[PDB]
């Protein structure tokens, strides 16, 4: 099981760290013509490392990895106008359907 | 509108680069006569007429 | 977009939630409407024209004619 | 939405646009004519101009109350 | 003001797609999968997916942003999303 | 600077306390002049250049008084 | 569902429950004491001894001598 | 014709808001905008009589609370500090109105947006046309009723009804303040009349006992009246709300945090003048105020990356000008800042907008670049607006905040020291923070998306009018203002504004400084373009700084979250406060 | 004739 | 059946009361409270006519109304020394 | 533009040359050639 | 009636009313039902009031009973608003209740001015009778004015945020979906109250000059100078 | 899932003792600029006699005894 479990969750947390990364790269260097050099650097980090095979060592490159992305992660990060979290979300949102309203609702008798 | 991959990007109408040029040129034009009027005085190079 | 004419023929929904009586017909008043009408129509006319009409006795007013006396008194 | 047009506001609801918002329009400006001209009246009776304007100033058509505090010793 | 229909959506992720350095342009259908018809590194589907998201201008969840391993699937979450 | 405008005349003026210095005189045709020009800073400049070379002589008379007395205190101190 | 009636859920109505049967929770012990021998027997005493000296000092300004204020 | 200065907009409001279901979306802005138009052109023959014909008009309609001798009618005063305050409030109104009508032209409630502004206005002249400390609170109150209202006009948002209920709060704080103030006025003379008040403001020299202390009774009611214009115009105390405020709509921020309703305490502090020239004390305290507020907020809107959030700070900065400004006793220069600044806000408000709304309500600057060909009239615009701000040679910010710091160098004591050496940063970070809002928004390389460029639409009629106009304004009006407000000996304020003899230094402040103290600002200015360039424009963009120093990071991260206020300040008085309510209110007692 | 007069001679009476 | 006009108290102390012992004629004590209170009211509608000459003497006078109505200032504040039911300065009335 | 990720994110934005929004600093001062002309118009004309 | 013991026991009465201001509107906040937020609106009004009366000054005496009426007519609007809610829904937690601003119009109209009245806004009865009552004890005592003003701020905080949570937000259908704003009886019950605070709020001086002569033969028994 | 008891309230880079920490140093700097301004004493370089105004100071004109 760890052989496709153990190992694999990892394969999919260094996915997520370098998603992570590469936005907050993105974020940091705001003019596009510096995002290449720190990008390309980024990934240079994950991918002098793909030399592992062993979980002996590995995770605690991963955990290490985690804490400094946390350290240098970007105070105020960009966020979609209408993406969750960001300054147009439910501006005008769609009303909620099944809400039905009554009429003459108090009438003597 | 002019199209380069893809985007396009639709071209001003002539009254906003008129009006926008029109008053960009008064504020220099402004900017530059009050200059030649008091700006010895700014300047500290001569007062009004104090002295 | 300021010349079209509008699409809401009627506001939307009936005014106090009440659908609106049957055509050639008129809204039947409650047991309660009449009694109360009435009851706010004296109501405003009691105060409007009692409250305007009642005589100005006040502490406030004859005290402002006894001090404007007493303080030309002085000179 | 749907439900939206079954619930009646004083401000109208949502992307509100009566048939005959010109004429009401009309009417309500006429009304808000009809109801200033009365505020108009009562604001040029108890307004008071101490001093006396340095040019003359349209508010000496209507309002009548300009210089008469001057005598201020008298006030109540 | 009209959501692109599916066919301009398969147009532009196949532009992005095509335009990868790594990638051979020869062959890209859009039923084809980065890891098993493409022979990409695991770490760039992630670079394809980001720049999907800026080209779109749409936020995708982290959590179902790797779930989008074919061009196929992008497609369709691409498309399904309404404010796109 | 003997003081020329009395008492009675900055009054009828109205010219705001703490104008009320040395240089009163000309501000009062100033003041009448601002009110018939609409304070326009371009109508009364003959008027204003007057009464501003006479702001400066008093402050420059104020502060020439300010530099000898610092002139006399440190004569004093270094000298004892 | 032809009912105006709310469809209440187990969780928050056992939850505002639990709020509003805070009578029989009262378990007597030091924080409670703490809570209710600072806030409750220390600030009331603060307060009143704030209000007789602000008299006290308004009564010595004016000359008169202090109020009885017992 | 002057209750109908004063009520045009409240019946603009209760006919748009009560009838707005027969007028639709177009009635509903015709009515307001053609109420607060009539109301703003009445007040321009206003201005030509009261303020140019010197001849103030006194109007007592009826009383509202006739106590013994508490008695607070409802009286107006029109004096030349009223009208000035009125050809601002009713002229920004009237074009945030005109702008409106494009700006919510998609947006399904505009009538009761219309009517809160309508609402808003009326609020705002009732505070400016006060006789009394009571009508003058009942606008003070009603003001920020209006502000909070239009905050979360969009209710279904979350972090809109937060900004707005922390509004509330911060305003509430600050009435409490100014409600203290108004019972200590009444405590000594016995009345609430400004007339009265400022004619008996010299003789008292008693001292009261407050809170267990012998305070002086002048200097005591002083400091609380600032306490609410602390509240209100978003100082040193109290300013968290302003930024957080932004959350509602763009005509929103333009009129009732830009231009008006932060002024409120400015105008508090001017009108009561004749009575803050008596305590000596408070000056002190308002001076100190007036400059921390404007260098904490330049400092924290250098690193901000929302378009509206920096153009908020920059308010914050200039209400910190004009604060400590009123703290030198000079209240003619201040009300001058103020109607100078209500002019390149407003248009740098309305700009930003303009550029947001077109780019499909994008609001960070990291995602804009390359817009001043694609956008030239909003481009144009904000040039004039930002050169205005930096205090440009020959411009509306040259004629006021030059003067403002002149006055701090003259001003031999402490106070004043501190003031101008604070003022004097504040200018270069306010040029830094400018210039890099201009950089970012128009002249870097594109920096956006595909789909937003796409779609770009410039300003239509009805929103390219009043920046025009502003526009106009934000080039000649400052000029054409110097004269009459900030001249030697003017007039133009009449009983107004009180300097008592001993406190003026206006003649010294143009001729008593070396010249080098002049061109200060012109210095530290270019300074902070140069700076703003050489960071944004033409950078190799040394950040791997902010990605290896800790305390690079950490200092990054202090200035972006306002210097750490809203975390420390929730935690250790809001947080507190509610578990105090439950945990020993209703759990043990 | 007029209804404040009548108002006003039946408060008095009233009083 | 009131008659038309301002009411009409008479003003003058009620004979009885003597401060000696106020418990004494109980007719006399409410007369003597409603007296008292009806000079109170008019030593506070007095000292209104005085704020209200203040007010507009400081308003047609202008900036010249530190000179002109300091006659006025000074007896507005020495007649709201002793206003009524006020600040702990309470009349010898 | 060096590395496997820089050259594709920069082949992305191959479309922000656009002539439009290429350079902007040529149009950082919009009216200052007619300003300038204006006043030295008026400069030499006065005299 | 005893004028020797109101004066000895009058710091005694400034403190309980103090600390009952404070706490009772700091405990506010942490309720959840909809009559007991309310109800807990009450406590610190009527501690308000019974600082007015032992002020003993015209203020703070004929301002208790100002505000003794404007809390008759706002506290018995706002609990039947409260009524209005429960009649329809029969549940009285404010975490079912959300989004009424959409389908409850008047009433969320009806509801945000009788909040306005709760929490003493000028142009209301309320705040007439809290600023007399406190420019009557300020005359007296400095301290419990400024502990009574305290109270409008923590008022004027939760009866916001109260309707923050009742009326605006977004609804929420899996609780309750079926709605009915004010009928004919209902709008026409609220009526009086909306004339009846704002005519008290404008022009107060209709019932104030009732009682001048009234109060002020109360604000001195015991004295006779 | 009960609800939680608090369940009526519900910068993540910092704690609230150091966020305090770097607000009161941010603070102090004012302080520190203030005990400077102190230390310059600005007021014993005034270049400037105080200035006199006639007729005793406007004695009469700002309500001194006649
Ligand atoms: C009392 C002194 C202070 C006065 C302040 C006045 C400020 C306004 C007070 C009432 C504001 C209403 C806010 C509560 C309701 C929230 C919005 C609402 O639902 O009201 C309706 C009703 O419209 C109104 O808001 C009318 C109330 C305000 C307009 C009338 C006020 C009259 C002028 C102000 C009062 C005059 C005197 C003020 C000075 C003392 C509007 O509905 P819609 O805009 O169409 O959107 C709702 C969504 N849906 C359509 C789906 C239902
Ligand atoms: C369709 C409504 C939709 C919502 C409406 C929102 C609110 C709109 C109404 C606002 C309030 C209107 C009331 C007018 C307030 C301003 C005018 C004050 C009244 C006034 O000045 O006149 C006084 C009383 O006369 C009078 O005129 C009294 C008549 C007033 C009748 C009011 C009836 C209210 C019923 C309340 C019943 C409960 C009462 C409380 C126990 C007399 O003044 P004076 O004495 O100085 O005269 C001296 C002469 N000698
Ligand atoms: C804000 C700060 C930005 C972030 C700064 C840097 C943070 C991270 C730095 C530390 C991260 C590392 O170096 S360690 C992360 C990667 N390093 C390794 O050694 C992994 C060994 N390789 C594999 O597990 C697989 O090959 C796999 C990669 C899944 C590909 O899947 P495929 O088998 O199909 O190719």
């Amino acid at each position: 099981a760890a052989y496709f479990a153990r190992r694999a969750a990892q394969k999919e947390r260094v996915r997520i760290l370098y998603r992570r990364a590469l936005k907050d790269t993105l974020n940091w260097a705001v003019h596009r013509h510096i995002f290449y050099r720190d990008a390309s650097d980024l990934r240079e980090k994950f991918n002098v490392n793909q030399d592992v095979e062993d979980v002996d060592r590995i995770d605690k490159l991963i955990a290490h990895g985690e804490a400094e992305y946390n350290k240098w992660r970007h105070p105020d990060p960009y966020i979609v106008p209408w993406a969750p979290g960001g300054s147009k979300f439910c501006r005008n949102p769609t009303p909620p359907a099944g809400i039905e309203i009554v009429y003459n609702y108090g009438l003597e008798d | 509108g002019i199209t380069y991959k893809g985007v396009t990007v639709h071209t001003p109408k002539t009254w906003h680069t008129v009006t926008g040029k029109g008053l960009c040129a008064v504020m220099w034009f402004w900017i530059l006569y009050r200059a030649k009027q008091d700006g010895p005085v700014v300047m500290g190079w001569r007062h009004p007429w104090d002295g | 977009r300021w010349a079209t004419p509008g699409h809401e023929e009627r506001p939307k929904g009936y005014f106090m939630n009440r659908t609106p009586p049957a055509p050639g017909q008129s809204r039947k008043w409650e047991d309660w409407e009449l009694p109360c009408y009435i009851t706010s129509f004296l109501t405003i006319v009691i105060l409007g024209v009692g409250l305007n009409a009642k005589p100005d006795l006040s502490i406030e007013t004859w005290a402002h004619q006894k001090a404007l006396e007493r303080l030309e008194m002085e000179k | 939405g749907d439900f939206r047009a079954k619930v009646w506001s004083m401000t109208g609801g949502p992307n509100c646009r009566p048939k005959h918002w010109r004429r009401n329009t009309a009417i309500a400006m006429f009304g808000v004519f009809l109801v200033c001209i009365p505020i108009a009246k009562l604001s040029a009776k108890l307004e008071q101009r101490p001093h006396m304007p340095v040019r003359p100033i349209p508010s000496q058509i209507w309002c009548k109350n300009f210089g008469t505090k001057d005598d201020y010793e008298k006030e109540h | 003001d009209d959501h692109l229909s599916r066919e301009a959506v398969v147009d532009r992720v196949l532009d992005v797609v095509k335009s990868f350095p790594k990638v051979d342009p020869s062959k890209v259908t859009p039923e084809v999968h980065f890891q098993n018809d493409l022979g990409l590194d695991s770490l760039d589907t992630v670079e394809i997916v980001m720049a999907i998201e800026e080209e779109f201008k749409l936020e995708i969840p982290d959590k179902e942003a790797d779930k989008i391993d074919s061009c196929s699937l992008a497609i369709e979450y691409v498309y399904n999303h309404p404010m796109s | 600077k003997k003081m020329i405008a009395t008492q009675e005349e900055m009054s009828a003026a109205k010219i705001a306390l703490g104008s009320r210095d040395m240089c009163a005189h000309l501000l009062i045709p100033l003041n009448k002049c601002r009110q018939a020009e609409f304070y326009l800073p371009w109508k009364c400049e003959d008027e204003r250049h007057v009464y501003e070379k006479c702001e400066y002589e008093l402050v420059m008379e104020r502060m020439l008084a300010m530099k000898k007395i610092r002139e006399e205190e440190a004569l004093a101190k270094q000298n004892k | 569902g032809g009912g105006m009636e709310t469809n209440k859920n187990k969780f928050i109505e056992d939850w505002g429950s639990a709020r509003e049967n805070l009578e029989h929770n009262f378990r007597w012990t030091r924080r409670n004491f703490a809570l209710i021998g600072i806030f409750g027997i220390a600030l009331p005493i603060i307060v009143y001894k704030g209000i007789v000296k602000d008299f006290h000092m308004q009564d010595e300004d004016a000359g008169r001598p202090h109020r009885k204020f017992l | 014709m002057y209750l109908l200065i004063v009520f045009l907009p409240l019946l603009g409001s209760s006919v748009a808001g009560f009838f707005g279901r027969f007028l639709g979306s177009e009635g509903s802005a015709i009515m307001t905008t053609t109420c607060v138009s009539f109301s703003s052109i009445l007040s321009l023959i206003a201005f030509y009589e009261v303020a140019l014909g010197a001849s103030a008009c006194y109007l007592r309609i009826a009383p509202w609370i006739s106590s013994e001798m508490f008695d607070a009618s409802w009286g107006f005063l029109f004096d030349s500090l009223t009208v000035v305050m009125l050809i601002v409030v009713t002229f920004i109104s009237s074009l945030v109105h005109l702008y409106s009508i494009s700006y919510m032209s998609e947006d399904p409630h505009s009538p009761r947006f219309m009517c809160y502004l309508s609402i808003f206005t009326f609020f705002m002249l009732m505070l400016v046309t006060g006789d009394n400390f009571l009508q003058l609170f009942l606008g003070w109150e009603g003001v920020g009723l209006a502000s909070y209202l239009l905050i979360h006009f969009w209710f279904t948002r979350l972090q809109a009804d937060k900004a707005a209920i922390k509004a509330m709060l911060v305003n509430r704080v600050g009435d409490f303040g100014l409600a203290l103030g108004i019972l200590g006025c009444f405590t000594l003379f016995q009345t609430v009349d400004f007339s009265t008040i400022f004619a008996c403001a010299s003789v008292p020299r008693n001292s009261w006992i407050f809170c267990n202390m012998r305070l002086n009774a002048i200097s005591l009611i002083c400091i609380l009246l600032f306490i609410g214009a602390v509240g209100k115009s978003a100082q040193i105390g109290l300013h968290t709300w302003l930024p957080d405020a932004m959350e509602g709509p763009t005509p929103v921020s333009a009129l009732i945090h830009a231009a008006t309703m932060v002024t409120a305490g400015v105008f508090m502090i001017a009108r009561c003048s004749p009575l803050f020239e008596y305590s000596p004390t408070a000056l002190i305290v308002i001076t100190f105020a007036g400059a921390m507020t404007s260098f904490l907020a330049a400092t924290t809107g250098i690193l901000q990356n929302d378009l509206k959030r920096v153009i908020a700070y920059s308010t914050c900065s200039q209400l910190g000008y004009m604060i400590f400004a009123c703290g030198i006793s000079n209240y003619s220069v201040s009300v001058f800042h103020l109607m100078n600044h209500a002019f390149f806000k407003a248009l740098l408000f309305l700009s930003a907008g303009s550029v947001i709304h077109a780019m499909s309500d994008e609001q960070d600057m990291r995602k804009m670049g390359g817009l001043a060909s694609s956008f030239p009239l909003t481009y144009a615009m904000m040039l004039i607006g930002s050169l205005s701000l930096i205090g440009f040679p020959f411009l509306t910010g040259f004629y006021s905040k030059d003067v403002i710091l002149e006055l701090a160098y003259t001003k031999y004591t402490i106070s004043g020291n501190f003031a101008f050496w604070l003022g004097s940063v504040s200018v270069l970070f306010t040029s830094y923070y400018s210039f890099r809002l201009l950089f970012l928004t128009f002249l870097v390389p594109t920096n956006s998306f595909g789909r937003d460029i796409s779609r770009c639409h410039d300003a239509p009629i009805p929103m390219a009018i009043p920046l025009i106009l502003l526009a106009l304004g934000s080039l000649f009006v400052g000029y054409l203002a110097k004269d009459m407000m900030i001249g030697l000996g003017t007039n133009f304020w009449a009983n107004s504004l009180l300097v008592l003899p001993k406190n003026e230094i206006l003649a010294e402040s143009e001729f008593a400084a070396p010249t080098i103290i002049k061109l200060i600002p012109i210095l530290f200015s270019t300074l902070g373009a140069f700076v703003a360039y050489n960071v944004n424009l033409v950078a190799d963009q040394f950040q791997r700084a902010f990605q290896t120093s800790t305390f690079c990071n950490r200092l990054y991260s202090f200035f972006n979250k306002r210097w750490f206020f809203d975390q420390v300040l929730n935690d250790f008085l809001v947080r507190s406060f509610l578990r105090f309510g439950y945990e020993v209110s209703f759990e043990a007692l | 004739g007029f209804i404040m007069e009548f108002a006003e001679n039946l408060v008095l009476r009233l009083m | 059946g009131r008659k038309k006009g301002l009411p009409e108290f008479e003003e003058s102390a009620p004979d009885g009361f003597d401060p000696e012992n106020p418990y004494k004629d109980p007719v006399a004590m409410v007369e003597m409270r409603e007296h008292i209170v009806r000079e109170k009211w008019i030593q506070i509608e007095k000292a209104k006519i005085l704020r209200e000459k203040v007010k507009w003497c400081y308003r047609v006078e202008g900036v010249n109304h530190y000179q002109k109505c300091r006659h006025l200032v000074q007896q507005y504040l020495d007649s709201t020394r002793g206003v009524g039911w006020g600040k702990d300065h309470r009349p010898i009335s | 533009p060096l590395g496997t990720t820089g050259e594709f994110f920069r082949r992305r934005d191959e479309w922000r040359k656009h002539p439009m929004l290429s350079n902007q600093m040529r149009h950082a001062l919009p009216g200052i050639g007619i300003g300038v002309g204006a006043f030295c118009v008026y400069l030499v004309g006065e005299q | 009636m005893f004028p020797e013991a109101t004066l000895c026991f009058t710091p005694f009465i400034y403190t309980l009313s103090a600390i009952a201001i404070i706490y009772t509107s700091l405990t506010t906040l942490r309720q959840i039902d909809l009559k007991k937020i309310i109800a807990y609106s009450s406590v610190a009004h009527m501690n308000l009031v019974t600082i007015g009366m032992f002020s003993l000054n015209i203020q703070g005496i004929g301002g208790s009973i100002l505000l003794m009426l404007s809390h008759g007519l706002v506290s018995s609007a706002l609990f039947l608003c409260v009524g209005v809610l429960y009649d329809r829904h029969k549940t009285r937690l404010v975490r079912y209740y959300g989004g009424l601003v959409s389908t409850m119009p008047n009433f969320s109209t009806i509801f945000f001015f009788f909040t306005l009245a709760n929490m003493s806004l000028p142009g209301t009865s309320s705040f007439i009778g809290e600023f007399l009552i406190l420019v009557g004890a300020f005359q007296r005592n400095s301290l419990v004015a400024t502990l009574a003003a305290l109270g409008m701020i923590l008022g004027a905080a939760y009866s916001l945020w109260l309707y923050n949570r009742v009326v605006s937000g977004n609804l929420k259908p899996d609780f309750l979906h079926k709605f009915s704003d004010l009928n004919g009886r209902e709008v026409f019950i609220f009526i009086p109250f909306l004339v009846g605070l704002v005519w008290m709020g404008v022009y107060p001086k209709v019932f104030l000059d009732c009682m001048h002569t009234s109060v002020s033969n109360l604000v001195q028994h015991g004295k006779f100078h | 899932k009960p609800l939680s008891v608090n369940d009526e309230l519900m910068a993540d880079t910092v704690g609230k003792y150091e966020a305090l920490a770097w607000l009161s140093g941010g603070l102090g700097f004012f302080v520190g600029l203030g005990l400077l301004a102190v230390l310059n004493d600005k007021a014993s370089k005034v270049p400037f006699t105080p200035r006199v105004y006639p007729y005793d100071n406007l004695r009469v004109e700002l309500g001194g005894e006649p």
